[PDB]
């Protein structure tokens, strides 16, 4: 069945955008620099403005699915998958769009270096990420995750820093492909029952109590990890610390997504009496990783370090918020993770731009940095109050959303996660304190540089950003209401 | 639109440019060999797409056959 | 010894003879099949004299690469002949011409 | 004098390397056998426990059997 | 003329028709439901 | 050479050989700088990440140390090179064969001067 | 009379056109006035000519290489799964040559008597896969071994040559008597060789009690025999030592043809006959073993073609998963594998012979190759890549229909040991593009760019790979056609 869409733009030409792209710099000498950048960024820029058109003709209203086209593999038609997206899923798209041009600015000034290769990378990652938020199909989910990891791979692997790097690409890679093959496995048995992985039908079909508490596991396999989850979580420092700035921005802001989408898209929806009965073990499991992770967090001596643990408690903060299964929930973890996305990149960024000049992660040889980086020192305050959730930026709605959700729910799980509120002050303020305040260290460090105007333009949109959602989230919530109210209904008719 | 013989022509000068880039040698080092392969590819993708019509009308009847020896069993 | 030309798979097309002789086959080339004889013929001669440059017996190397092309293109010749004579390949110029003689 | 780039200190490197290398100095000590049974397993299991029985004091709360979990 | 009632005409001419959208979802359903048995046929065949 | 070690020239991978200097069974090894109208010596050996200035002479058997710049005549050490300064070398001999790249395209594979020794040759006969 | 040799054509064109060139070499090789020029690459070319007119007969002949068949059926059997079975080994043994030129002239390999060898191996293999009884396949499987082992010792002098063919000798010997003896057994237990007379009288009785010991331990030698030939462990042993020291386009060709040709003879052999369950186990076990055994031996090496030699053993292990779940969607996905990884270790192989003009040993020897040759290192990666299973690369093909027929059949176990194997395997992959792109050692190997029949192999394969499941269908209507043909 055609299910082509009216609109102009729909979904196939933004993830042909970046393609073209690609093979365009693909036959460019190495030579011709500015050509290549020119070329790479406004790639990435026409597709975020394609994407924010995407955001006008949305409409937030309806449970379905939206832009609805397909897309025909064989001309048995027996398998034909489609695109499509919601009010979960919509922000996104617009997040990834948004991060890749940042991508390509950061890298701005090393580009003679880093080749069209650099630039090649992360549209190619562009694309299959896009991709992977507008598929309708279990299976197409699976191979669009899965090919990331070629592109992340290499890009951790060869502008990395440091030797470290090798070991932080493997585990990477590892980590990432054992909980992907646990997914195909689950694709697989769900295929067994229904012929199909096409996802409007198995929203349709129905589990049983049984079959679905194994279907939950395999899926609970691969998204724990995605998320990440404690044990598994130890693959994530060193992944986003060895990886160079703008490998951390994408890992940070839109792989870590990956997870909690998977939860939002397939698990709660598909098997609701299985996600009823894990309730508990998802609550026990997130509320140790907030604790155990914020508290090794403080312990941390690295600046990549201490704001890679950080996204640990968050995101499983966003888990305790999804697995509540109300409106407060389920938007919150939403929120927070747009919110996540634009603040962890930040601050990634904030780190980088210290990186450049210094050549050090180590927080002892910083400090004073008052007095000779005001501009940067204001910038990474309002960043470190937005990693604190203080109300009135973005992370505090999505934060406070969600501590709402658990309450109605489970008080206790909703008491243990608020103890995040005391530990992520305390390292967000004692890493600032530490890199900005205090007196200059002339034996370490003695040559300083404030922002250039490359680096406050890149730094402009993320406070936008957080200061719109902060104050005025209703833009973001009334797309998404009727997307999330059918998410916490499906599986119930009372 | 998108049909066999420019997926095919597209396929075979990227095939000449290629090989030519495997070599250490210049994209357009001899261009006649790329209108060769342009020809090449645009000729096998049609045929290919040919092909496919004629594999899948011989697997119907094939497949037709199997499904008579099996419901031969409930006679 | 006895001998059966019966195929496993069946004709498709109206069967002119069902077992041709040789100098039969021969005679009925049609021009298409001179044109695949003289074909690959003409490339395998081509093949040989690119191939004997570089040993320095082009000339040699030119005949060979001829005998086994004559080769070749004979036993193709020939298969499409009696394939249409046979009923296996499309034969509607040995089906004319049967009607008539 | 001379860069942008930190002086190193030889001492403050070994410590920081020294961090990123701690696993190659595990050993099961009878004070890390404790400290995993305390807090590796007793007390996510505590936590569990602590998590389902408000669920089932909510149950009983609701004159409802108590639901079953995992 | 005004900015803002081109504005709203313009948005609504690319937005999909919710009746259209609604309706090619309810066929690829019922088209799948009852679609679902074909393949799973073959599946079946004995291959001795 | 007067080393004893082999007396081969060997320029190693993205290293820069300014203009007008002269080689002698030295050694180079990779990522060094050359300055222009600089001289190299038998069995003289240029360390890794080294900068020699412009009109610098090594003498037979001389070295220069890795990460140091040298110069004068004979050269002589003049300070040691910051991190910043040895990451340039290798983009210094890339942006060289960028530009490089430019002349080679000017030149097809084969010239056409063969005609105009053809026509040379007519005119005589 | 003539016409009833129209069933053989292809064979006859290319024994004869193997003869020619025989006589040809050997001629002018001893010629004085010529000086005795190097024929190797001359006879290359003439053969690979050969190899493609003989395509050409048997491609545009399909119905009449079914005539009279009767009259051929005590001698061979054509059928829709041989006519696919032989292109695929004829395409494979013209790219198999293609890639050995670069290797003739400059290392000077002067014998011209390699390549009529790998011809007659060639007809070897195209006997093999028509046969049709226990004698015609025995005939057939020696002279293709036979001519393996003379060209795996072909370099005389090389002590790993050398080894190399007398390792081959010794074990193909053995494996060979094994499967004679099983075909001894079988026919004194039947009174029967012919596969038609085996069907009719093995079928319907399998194991019901009163069991023809003769007819199972027949059976059991015969697959042991078939075993050592697809180097599933454990008779594998003898195929790493076999490929490292034999010359690199002999243990290209080695690689893919020989596993075609005896899948075709196991195919039509057990698939086709009965004893059952027990032969289905048989390859299960095998097969597990062979995956866990290549995995972790794969992980252990440190040369490029020991580390290829243990992937095909891991990968014959997941190829033969589904001849023993016995269904056509396991023979279909058995005949998609050996496609795909044919394809893939042609695209490899082109490579390694590439980078064996500069005498490339080891994988750490590949260091520094993103930057000396940026396009090559890319398209190795994706050969890795692909090796890997990863999505949408053609090699994720084999993973998928691993875990379908786990999942399926209900065998847990085998879905557990292909996660561990596959992560494995995905490691020891990835530790060459790591190798490639992100070391920086301190001496770097310049290698020399390859010639133009390799790259333009490479250049197709890597579309191929890269591009397939876009456009999968021709692939899977063909080997489903073929599966079916099997039984009708
Ligand atoms: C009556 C007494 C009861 C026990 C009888 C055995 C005799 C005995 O233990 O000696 C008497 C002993 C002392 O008397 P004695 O005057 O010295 O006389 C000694 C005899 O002459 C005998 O002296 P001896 O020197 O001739 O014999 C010493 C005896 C001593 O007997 C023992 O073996 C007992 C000692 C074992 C205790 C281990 C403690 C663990 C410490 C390790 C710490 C590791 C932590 C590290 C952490 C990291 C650090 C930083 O050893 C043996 O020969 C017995 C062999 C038994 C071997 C057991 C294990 C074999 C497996 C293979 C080896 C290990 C491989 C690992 C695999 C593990 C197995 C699954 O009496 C007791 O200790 C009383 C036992 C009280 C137990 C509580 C009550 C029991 C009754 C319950 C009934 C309910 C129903
Ligand atoms: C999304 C897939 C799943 C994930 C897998 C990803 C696998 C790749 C990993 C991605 C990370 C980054 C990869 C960087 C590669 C990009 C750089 C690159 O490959 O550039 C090549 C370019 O490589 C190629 O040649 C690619 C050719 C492929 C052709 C495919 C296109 C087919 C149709 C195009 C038609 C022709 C062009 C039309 C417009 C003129 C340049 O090669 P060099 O070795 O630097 O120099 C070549 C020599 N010379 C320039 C002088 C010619
Ligand atoms: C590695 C995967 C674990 C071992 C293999 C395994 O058990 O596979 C399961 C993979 O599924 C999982 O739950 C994966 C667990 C991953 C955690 C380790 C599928 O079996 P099942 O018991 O879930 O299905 C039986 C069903 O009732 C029949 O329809
Ligand atoms: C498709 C195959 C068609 C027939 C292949 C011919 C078989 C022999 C040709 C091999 C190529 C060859 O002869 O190489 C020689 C020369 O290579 C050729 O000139 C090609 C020979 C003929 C191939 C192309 C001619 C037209 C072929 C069209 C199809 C017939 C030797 O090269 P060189 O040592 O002179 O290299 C020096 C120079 O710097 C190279 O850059
Ligand atoms: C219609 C556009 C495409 C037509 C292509 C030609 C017609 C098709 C015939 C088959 C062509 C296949 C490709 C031929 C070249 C194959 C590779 C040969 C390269 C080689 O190594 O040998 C060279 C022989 O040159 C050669 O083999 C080439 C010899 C002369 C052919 C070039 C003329 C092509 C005409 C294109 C259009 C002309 C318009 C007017 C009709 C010697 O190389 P070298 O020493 O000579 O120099 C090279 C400077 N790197
Ligand atoms: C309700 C249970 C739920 C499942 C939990 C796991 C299974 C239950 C616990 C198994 C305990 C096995 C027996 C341990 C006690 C015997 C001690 C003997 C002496 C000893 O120290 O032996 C060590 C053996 O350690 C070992 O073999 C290590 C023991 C295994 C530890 C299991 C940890 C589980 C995961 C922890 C939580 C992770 C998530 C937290 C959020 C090696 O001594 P050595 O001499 O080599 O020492 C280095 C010296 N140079
Ligand atoms: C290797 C790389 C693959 C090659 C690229 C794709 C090839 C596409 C070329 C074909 C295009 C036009 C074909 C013309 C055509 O239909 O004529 C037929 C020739 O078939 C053909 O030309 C058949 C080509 C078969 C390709 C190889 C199939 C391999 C199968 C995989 C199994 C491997 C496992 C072995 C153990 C004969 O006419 P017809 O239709 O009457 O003849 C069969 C009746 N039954
Ligand atoms: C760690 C914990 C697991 C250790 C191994 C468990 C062994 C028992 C598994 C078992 O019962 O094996 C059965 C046979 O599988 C098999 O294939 C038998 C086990 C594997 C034998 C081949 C591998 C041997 C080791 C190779 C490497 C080492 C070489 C020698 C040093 C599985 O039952 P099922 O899967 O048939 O059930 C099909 C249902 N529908
Ligand atoms: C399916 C995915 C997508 C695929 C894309 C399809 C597109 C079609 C391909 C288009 C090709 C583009 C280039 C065409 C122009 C080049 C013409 C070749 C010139 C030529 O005569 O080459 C000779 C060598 O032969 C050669 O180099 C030819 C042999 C190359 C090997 C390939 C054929 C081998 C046999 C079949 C293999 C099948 C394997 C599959 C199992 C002489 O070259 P020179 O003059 O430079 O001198 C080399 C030094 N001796
Ligand atoms: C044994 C059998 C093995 C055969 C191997 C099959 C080819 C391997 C695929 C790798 C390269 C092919 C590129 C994928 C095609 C991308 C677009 C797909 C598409 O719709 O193109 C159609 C096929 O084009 C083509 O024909 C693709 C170009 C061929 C290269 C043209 O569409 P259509 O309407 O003409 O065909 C009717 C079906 N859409
Ligand atoms: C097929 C059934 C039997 C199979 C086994 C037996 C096959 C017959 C033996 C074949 C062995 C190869 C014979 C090679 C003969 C070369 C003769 C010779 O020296 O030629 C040089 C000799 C003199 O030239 P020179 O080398 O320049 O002195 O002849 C030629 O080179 C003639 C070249 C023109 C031929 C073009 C037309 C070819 C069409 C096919 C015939």
């Amino acid at each position: 069945l055609e299910h082509f869409c009216e609109c102009y733009f729909n979904l196939s030409g933004l993830i042909l955008c970046p393609v073209l792209g690609s093979i365009i710099l693909l036959f460019i000498p190495n030579s011709r620099i500015r050509l290549i950048r020119l070329i790479g960024l406004c790639a990435s820029l026409i597709t975020f403005l394609y994407s924010l058109v995407l955001w006008i003709q949305f409409d937030s209203s309806t449970a379905k699915f939206q832009f609805v086209e397909s897309l025909r593999w064989l001309p048995y038609e027996n398998i034909n998958f489609y695109l499509g997206i919601d009010g979960i899923s919509l922000f996104f798209v617009i997040l990834t769009t948004f991060l890749i041009p940042i991508c390509i600015l950061v890298g701005w000034s090393g580009m003679r270096s880093y080749g069209k290769e650099y630039i090649i990378a992360f549209l190619i990652c562009e694309f299959l990420m896009i991709a992977v938020f507008c598929m309708l199909d279990l299976l197409l989910f699976y191979v669009f995750f899965e090919s990331v990891l070629i592109p992340m791979f290499i890009i951790i692997g060869v502008w990395g820093s440091r030797q470290r790097k090798i070991k932080a690409a493997y585990q990477f890679f590892l980590y990432t492909l054992l909980g992907s093959l646990f997914m195909l496995l689950a694709i697989l048995l769900i295929l067994f029952q229904t012929g199909t992985t096409d996802l409007q039908i198995l929203l349709t079909t129905e589990f049983s109590e049984r079959r679905q508490i194994f279907l939950w596991i395999a899926f609970f396999a691969s998204f724990a990890v995605k998320v990440p989850m404690v044990p598994v979580h130890i693959w994530l420092p060193e992944a986003h610390v060895e990886a160079p700035t703008a490998g951390s921005v994408i890992l940070a802001g839109i792989l870590l997504k990956f997870g909690t989408y998977g939860f939002l898209r397939f698990s709660i929806p598909m098997f609701p009496e299985a996600t009823l009965c894990f309730t508990p073990f998802i609550y026990t499991l997130s509320a140790i990783a907030i604790i155990y992770t914020s508290l090794t967090t403080l312990r941390q001596i690295d600046l990549k370090k201490i704001i890679a643990y950080s996204s640990v408690a968050h995101m499983n903060l966003v888990t305790i918020g999804m697995f509540s299964l109300n409106i407060q929930g389920i938007g919150g973890s939403i929120l927070l993770m747009l919110s996540h996305g634009l603040v962890s990149s930040a601050l990634f960024l904030c780190v980088g731009v210290l990186y450049d000049r210094h050549k050090t992660r180590l927080v002892r040889y910083y400090g004073g940095l008052v007095s000779t980086m005001p501009n940067f020192s204001t910038i990474f305050f309002f960043f470190t109050l937005a990693n604190m959730s203080l109300p009135g930026t973005s992370s505090f709605i999505g934060e406070f959303l969600i501590l709402v959700g658990a309450f109605q729910r489970n008080s206790l799980v909703a008491t243990l996660a608020a103890l995040g509120m005391i530990l992520g002050a305390a390292y967000s303020l004692w890493l600032y304190n530490r890199v900005v305040s205090g007196n200059l260290k002339p034996d370490f460090l003695h040559k300083f540089s404030d922002l250039n105007g490359r680096e406050v333009f890149i730094f402009i949109p993320f406070l936008v950003g957080l200061v719109w959602m902060g104050v005025y989230p209703k833009v973001f919530l009334d797309c998404m209401h009727t997307s999330v109210s059918n998410l916490v209904q499906h599986g119930k008719f009372h | 639109p998108i049909s066999a013989t420019m997926v095919g022509a597209l396929l075979g000068l990227g095939t000449q440019m290629y090989s030519n880039a495997l070599r250490k040698l210049p994209y357009m080092r001899h261009p006649w060999e790329h209108v060769v392969g342009m020809g090449l590819g645009a000729v096998f993708a049609n045929q290919l797409v040919k092909w496919d019509v004629k594999l899948k009308e011989d697997l119907d009847v094939m497949l037709a056959k199997a499904r008579a020896a099996n419901e031969r069993r409930y006679f | 010894m006895n001998t059966d030309i019966t195929a496993l798979e069946k004709a498709q097309y109206p069967v002119v003879d069902r077992n041709p002789a040789f100098t039969k086959v021969v005679g009925n080339f049609s021009t298409l099949d001179y044109l695949r004889f003289s074909t690959i013929t003409g490339i395998s001669v081509t093949v040989g004299y690119l191939s004997g440059i570089k040993p320095g017996i082009k000339g040699p190397s030119m005949v060979t690469g001829g005998l086994i092309g004559l080769m070749g293109g004979f036993m193709y010749a020939y298969q499409n002949s009696a394939g249409r004579l046979m009923g296996f390949f499309p034969n509607d110029g040995e089906v004319a011409s049967y009607q008539k003689r | 004098g001379g860069g942008m780039e930190t002086n190193k200190n030889k001492f403050i490197e070994d410590w920081g390397s020294a961090r990123e290398n701690l696993e190659h100095n595990f050993r099961w000590t009878r004070r890390n056998f404790a400290l995993i049974g305390i807090f590796g397993i007793a007390l996510p299991i505590i936590v569990y426990k602590g998590i389902v029985k408000d669920f089932h004091m909510q149950d009983e709360d609701a004159g409802r059997p108590h639901r079953k979990f995992l | 003329g005004f900015i803002m009632e081109f504005a709203e005409n313009l948005v609504l001419r690319l937005m999909e028709n919710p009746e259209e959208r609604d309706r090619k979802a309810r066929e690829h359903i019922y088209e799948m439901h009852e679609r679902c048995k074909k393949i799973k046929e073959m599946w079946a065949l004995p291959i001795r | 050479s007067p080393t004893g070690l082999p007396a081969q020239t060997l320029i190693d991978r993205y290293v820069t050989v300014g203009a007008y200097s002269l080689l002698r069974s030295c050694t180079i090894e990779p990522e060094c700088i050359i300055g222009q109208h600089s001289i190299l010596m038998e069995g003289s050996l240029v360390e890794t990440r080294s900068i020699l200035e412009a009109g610098s002479v090594l003498p037979p058997g001389r070295r220069i140390p890795s990460g140091e710049l040298w110069g004068g005549n004979p050269a002589r050490f003049i300070r040691t090179l910051t991190n910043e300064e040895t990451l340039e070398i290798p983009k210094l001999a890339v942006a060289i064969n960028h530009l490089s790249g430019d002349y080679f395209s000017e030149f097809l594979p084969y010239s056409t001067i063969y005609l105009e020794v053809e026509k040379f040759k007519k005119s005589l006969g | 009379m003539f016409n009833l040799f129209l069933a053989v054509f292809p064979e006859i064109f290319i024994i004869n056109a193997t003869f020619i060139l025989l006589i040809h070499g050997v001629v002018f090789s001893t010629s004085k006035k010529y000086d005795y020029p190097p024929l190797a690459s001359n006879v290359g070319w003439l053969g690979l000519l050969s190899v493609l007119i003989t395509l050409l007969l048997l491609a545009a002949g399909a119905p009449l290489l079914t005539i009279a068949h009767l009259f051929w059926n005590n001698l061979f059997r054509r059928d829709n799964f041989t006519y696919f079975c032989q292109i695929f080994l004829l395409l494979s043994t013209a790219g198999t040559i293609s890639m050995c030129f670069d290797f003739f002239d400059q290392e000077r390999f002067d014998a011209f008597e390699f390549i009529v060898l790998i011809l007659l191996s060639t007809c070897g293999m195209l006997f093999m896969i028509s046969a049709y009884d226990l004698i015609a396949m025995y005939l057939a499987i020696e002279l293709q071994s036979l001519c393996f082992y003379v060209i795996a010792a072909s370099k005389r002098k090389s002590e790993f040559s050398t080894e190399a063919g007398l390792k081959y000798l010794i074990l193909g010997a053995f494996s060979s008597g094994i499967l004679l003896f099983g075909c001894s057994m079988i026919y004194g237990s039947t009174g029967a060789t012919h596969f038609d007379q085996l069907a009719k009288i093995l079928t319907g009785y399998e194991i019901t009690g009163a069991r023809s010991s003769g007819i199972f331990m027949g059976i059991l030698f015969i697959a042991v025999g078939f075993l050592f030939k697809i180097t599933a462990v454990p008779f594998h042993m003898w195929a790493p030592d076999i490929y490292e020291g034999s010359p690199t386009p002999v243990t290209a060709f080695l690689s893919i043809a020989p596993k075609i040709s005896i899948f075709a003879n196991i195919l039509r052999v057990f698939i086709y006959g009965s004893y059952g369950a027990t032969l289905q186990q048989i390859f299960f076990f095998c097969s597990i073993a062979s995956m866990i055994l290549g995995a972790l031996a794969a992980m252990a090496q440190t040369k490029v073609k020991r580390l290829l030699a243990y992937s095909s053993i891991g990968h014959v292990g997941y190829i033969c998963i589904g001849f023993s779940c016995g269904t056509i969607e396991g023979i279909q996905s058995l005949l998609i594998g050996i496609f795909i990884y044919a394809l893939m270790t042609m695209d490899a192989f082109a490579i390694v012979l590439a980078l064996r003009q500069t005498r490339v040993k080891y994988i750490a020897d590949l260091g520094a190759l993103a930057k000396t040759n940026p396009i090559l290192a890319i398209t190795f990666s994706i050969t890795m890549f692909s090796y890997a299973g990863i999505p949408p690369l053609a090699g994720f093909c084999s993973k998928f229909y691993l875990f379908f027929a786990a999942l399926g059949c209900g065998a847990y176990f085998l879905a557990l040991v292909g996660v561990v194997t596959s992560v494995i395997g995905c490691f020891y992959y990835i530790r060459l593009v790591k190798r490639m792109f992100f070391d920086t050692p301190r001496t770097w190997i310049l290698y020399e760019p390859m010639d133009r029949n390799k790259s333009l192999l490479l250049a197709m394969t890597s579309f191929f790979i890269t591009l397939f499941l876009l456009y999968p269908s021709p692939l899977f209507s063909v080997t489903h056609q073929m599966a079916l043909s099997l039984y009708l």
